[PDB]
């Protein structure tokens, strides 16, 4: 997919 | 102090406790005949007396564990105190004897179930707990932190003088354990205690700061991660109590984080501490350099932290294009720095970000110019209100570095390039295109490495989301012949990418793919006739391509695609590419999809059919049960349940496809109605443990009404989903969903048209309507010493939309149900947003000469309201006294023309935030001027002629162009024209009649030259208008 920045 | 035949019959059950056999007739006697009134103080006592004397381990343990269970079910307060009392003392003789650990552990628990508000005193466990936090041995005295964690109450109880030292000794103490346990119960205090409680603790805090650096100097990280974790708690409820000392602590995270010879728990865990005070200290945070300085150092310190051990990347470079879940702190860091970005802004921390990446870019190590990319990423989108314009300058500093010698720095570099396509859009696009599209299309060469072709494809989808077709245009065919190579590759993830990036840039690119759907299609196909992401990305881009080109050249390969998904469906990341497949076609054929339903809803329906799968759990068996993604646990109401989290989301997603194919095929989907009704929609509502559910249930209903509608069951249907809909808001717990209810029961309303409603259903509305105004009160009168809703705002803005939809529907009938809420509503009227709602609901109320009653309530707030400082207070409230000379002429005039002059000066104003209030104002007097006609002291029309235009609120340019429509000759004349043309081309509103006959009464050339003012554009318009 994509370029993203996670959060956990 | 029992019977002793009772000992052993009790003696057996709690032995077979620890086989099915022996064991499930223990269960049945204690629960069938145990647990009852007449046994639960026998019951009690014993086990008491097993885990205060018992030699067993395992008995004692059991027994702790049931006493403390049995006891909050009982409950403790409904026992004989002579009971309580021979329980509470060997409790007590229990914990002070000598007992294993764990079973000290278990029996401060069941102490803790003995101690209560309504209960007689216990001044012994005090007294014990004193003494053993000065024992020597360490389990006592942790015990008794624990027991003050449990009861932080019996903190109130001991003396001031005593409880202070016990902490500070608490915090030093030579065990880790006790510490752990003194911080535990320190924080504890003021996690249950009302804050007017704090201020006697409070002044603690700075010996536990001070006890911290001790930690390092024992080298006890472990213990100092725990420590961490309660601190982290506490200033997530008194971060104010840290002012003070707040330099200390940020200093000490710094050197802990530093440390690069600890383990992560400790630098993970002081990390956590230093962003937590951003999210609940940001005035403190940006009043402080110190915290920005730090903050951004420690998260670019741990960046760094990736393929340790490896500086080729090799095993990065021959993996898929996932996570390495060893990266933790690496992944930390970005977080943390994203998280405080979108805390404090880049007003705050711009400069202290870009001070250090300047330097990091040109730096030797590989991971320092990797970390800056990353860094940036991380903190693009916080600090946007800066960086958006400074964006020539990021790129000047990026993409000299797309060409690094380091495979992971160029990876870097195509991540900063799709984080900001996103971050800084649409602007970037319409402004970058140039430089970041050749960029990234230079890495998708087969020359470059798998892992910076994948990325820079990845951020291409960024980009491509919001540039225009006309942007991508020239790049589409460079884009394309690229993206076929890496279709080519060997490894999954490149042919996953591509086929997805090939999709988004053919979705922005719409028409202007239709040139290239010749070249991808057939690839497609041959990929799906052949790995099941494959197929699924792939079915996926070629639907998506389809809705670009249309319908008609979609249609060249629809029945073989169509035979495809067929033959895929019938054969589970898969099921979610082919449903959405599905879906898309259905918005590329239309109507021409109705006979592909029978294939398509029918998997839909039996997941959309889930049900709240439940299970009533135990305390213990339920932290392993939580480590599944797919299930929480809650407690509810005294119980513990397990969730099956997935299976609902799925069942939201099911409802959500069932819902957009009633919405777009209309009467064709009318078929399915009753049942999706009876079956899913409404069934929906009473899913308490999951909101989405819920909330999709309300949404799907006027949808399916209005479905059945287009093609009696209709009254049915209608009258049962109302119902629930309306018995929902007063059980409803959450604002959010019974906003969507409102919401919901307004489209309803909608759809059913004139007296949808029933009286007694108008009734249960207002009970509801109420119960839901009395909750949102309440929550807000609760919004200090030791801290710094438009979910309320919104909700209420709804419940103003059903109020006027009923009153609408029931023709003012509801005025005599509304009246019953009229004490909540007066309160309202006399804090802003329950003031705004007020005026809203007696405006409608109005809306429907018999209001008389209220007359004297309101008009005294609502004349004070006009000249409200906030422009929202001022447009309701003009709005009001318009509609007061409109509906209620006469009963209203002693107010509506002295208030006149108030309206040629509010009026003076024509600006975006207020053109609305203003135009309400206007509206008001043209109201007031129409209902009294001639009867005024007409300066006043000649004043409001000047106020327009009406472009932005549409139902008072409504009126202001009728009144307009009942100022003549003159050389008004242009003045009276652009009035009305700029209405209509601003789109705010046969005033066009009105206005031809002005213009009759001038010559050729005197008519023509008024449009004389008007660009090309809108004069294609007025042509089409007159």
């Amino acid at each position: 997919f994509k370029v993203s920045k996670n959060s956990t | 102090a029992l019977p002793e035949e009772v000992n052993r019959t009790l003696l057996q059950i709690v032995q077979a406790f620890a086989d099915n056999q022996i064991r499930s007739v223990a269960e049945k006697a204690l629960s069938e005949e145990w647990i009852t009134e007449n046994n639960i103080e026998y019951l009690l006592t014993f086990l008491a007396e097993q885990a205060a004397f018992s030699q067993d381990t395992t008995v004692a343990a059991l027994s702790a564990v049931l006493f403390r269970k049995l006891a909050l079910k009982a409950p403790i307060t409904h026992i004989r105190k002579e009971v309580l009392a021979q329980i509470r003392s060997s409790l007590l003789k229990g914990f002070l004897s000598e007992r294993a650990d764990s079973i000290r552990h278990k029996l401060s628990d069941a102490i803790a179930e003995c101690v209560q508000d309504d209960l007689p005193a216990w001044p012994e466990l005090l007294q014990a707990l004193i003494e053993s936090l000065k024992s020597g041995n360490p389990n006592f005295r942790e015990s008794s932190f624990r027991i003050l964690t449990t009861v932080p109450y019996l903190i109130t109880a001991v003396d001031i003088n005593s409880i202070l030292p016990i902490f500070q000794s608490g915090f030093t103490d030579a065990s880790d354990n006790v510490k752990i346990a003194a911080v535990t119960a320190f924080v504890g205090y003021f996690k249950q205690l009302p804050k007017s409680e704090w201020s006697k603790l409070g002044i603690l805090l700075p010996s536990l700061l001070n006890s911290l650096p001790r930690f390092l100097d024992d080298g006890k990280d472990d213990a100092l991660a725990s420590v961490f974790e309660s601190l982290i708690e506490l200033v997530e409820l008194a971060p104010k109590l840290f002012k003070d000392m707040f330099d200390q602590i940020i200093q000490f995270t710094d050197m802990v984080i530093k440390n690069k010879d600890l383990e992560p728990p400790a630098r993970t865990t002081a990390l956590e501490l230093l962003t937590v005070f951003s999210e609940n200290a940001p005035q403190m945070c940006k009043s402080n350099q110190n915290y920005g300085q730090t903050l951004v150092m420690v998260t670019l310190i741990m960046m760094t932290e990736v393929s340790i051990d490896d500086d080729d990347a090799a095993e990065w470079i021959e993996s898929d294009d996932t996570d390495d879940e060893e990266e933790v702190t690496y992944d930390h860091a970005r977080q943390a720095l994203d998280r405080v970005a979108l805390k404090l802004g880049g007003e705050y921390l711009a400069a202290p970000l870009f001070q250090y990446l300047q330097q990091m870019i040109t730096s030797t190590e590989w991971r320092e110019r990797f970390a800056a990319m990353m860094a940036l990423s991380s903190a693009a989108e916080g600090c946007a209100d800066v960086l958006i314009g400074e964006i020539p300058k990021i790129l000047d500093m990026v993409i000299p570095l797309i060409n690094d010698p380091h495979p992971r720095v160029q990876y870097g570099c195509c991540n900063v390039l799709g984080q900001i396509s996103t971050d800084f859009s649409p602007f970037i696009q319409r402004t970058a295109h140039d430089r970041i599209l050749p960029a990234l299309i230079s890495k998708l060469t087969s020359e470059c490495t798998s892992r910076v072709q994948t990325h820079a494809a990845a951020a291409l989808v960024n980009f491509s989301e919001f540039a225009s077709k006309d942007i991508l245009e020239p790049y589409l065919d460079s884009l394309l012949t690229n993206l076929l190579v890496l279709l080519q590759s060997n490894k999954l993830y490149v042919q996953e990418q591509a086929l997805t990036t090939i999709a988004f840039i053919a979705e922005a690119a719409k028409n202007k793919f239709i040139k290239y759907y010749d070249t991808l299609m057939p690839l497609l196909l041959n990929v799906l006739k052949v790995n099941s992401v494959l197929k699924g990305k792939c079915m996926e881009c070629a639907t998506l391509i389809g809705f670009a080109v249309g319908k008609e050249k979609f249609h060249e390969h629809s029945q073989e695609l169509i035979s495809i998904l067929v033959a895929l469906q019938n054969s589970d990341a898969l099921r979610s590419y082919l449903e959405q497949s599905w879906s898309r076609i259905c918005r590329i054929l239309g109507d021409d999809f109705v006979p592909l339903l029978p294939i398509v809803i029918p998997p839909l329906l039996i997941t959309a059919k889930a049900t709240q799968d439940v299970g009533l759990i135990e305390e213990e068996e339920a932290a392993n049960f939580q480590q599944y993604p797919d299930w929480d646990v809650v407690q509810v109401q005294g119980k513990h349940i397990a969730i099956h989290t997935s299976v609902l989301d799925d069942k939201v997603s099911a409802m959500e496809l069932l819902q957009s194919y009633a919405t777009l095929l209309r009467g064709q989907f009318a078929v399915y109605v009753k049942e999706v009704m009876e079956e899913i929609a409404l069934p929906s509502l009473d899913f308490y443990l999951h909101d989405g559910v819920r909330a999709a249930g309300a949404t799907l209903i006027p949808i399916l009404l209005s479905c059945l509608l287009a093609a009696e069951e209709l009254v049915l249907l209608w009258h049962k989903a109302s119902s629930k809909l309306i018995g929902g808001l007063m059980s409803e717990p959450m604002p959010e969903i019974t906003q969507v209810y409102h919401n919901s029961l307004v489209n309803g309303i909608k759809v059913m048209g004139d007296n949808c409603l029933s009286e007694d259903q108008l009734a249960a509305f207002t009970k509801g309507v109420s119960a839901n105004l009395t909750d949102t009160y309440e929550r807000m009168q609760d919004r200090d010493e030791y801290n710094e809703d438009f979910t309320d705002e919104d909700l209420l803005d709804e419940i103003n939309k059903s109020i006027a939809a009923v009153l609408k529907t029931t023709n003012g009938h509801y005025l005599k149900n509304l009246e019953n809420i009229w004490p909540m509503i007066n309160t309202f009227l006399l804090e802003p947003i329950l003031v705004i709602f007020a005026l809203v609901v007696i405006g409608d109320l109005i809306q429907y000469e018999q209001t008389a009653s209220m007359k004297n309530a309101f008009i005294p707030k609502v004349t004070e309201c006009l000249i409200s400082p906030d422009a929202r207070i001022r447009q309701a409230a003009s709005y009001i006294i318009g509609v007061c000379a409109q509906y209620a002429p006469s009963t209203y005039a002693d107010v509506c023309i002295p208030t006149l002059d108030t309206l040629v000066q509010i009026v003076d104003s024509k600006l975006e935030e207020n053109r609305s209030s203003t135009e309400n104002a206007s509206a008001a007097i043209a109201k007031i001027l129409y209902a009294y006609n001639s009867n005024i002291p007409d300066t006043y029309t000649a004043n409001w002629f000047k106020t327009l235009p009406t472009i932005t609120d549409k139902e008072a340019a409504s009126f202001n162009y009728q009144f307009l429509s009942q100022v003549c000759a003159q050389s008004n004349i242009s003045a009276v024209v652009d009035s009305v043309i700029q209405a209509l081309n601003e789109r705010s509103l046969t005033v066009i009649s009105s206005v031809k006959k002005l213009l009759g009464f001038l010559p050729s050339s005197d008519a023509m030259a008024i449009f004389n003012r008007y660009p090309a554009d809108i004069m294609e318009k007025v042509h089409k208008w007159f």
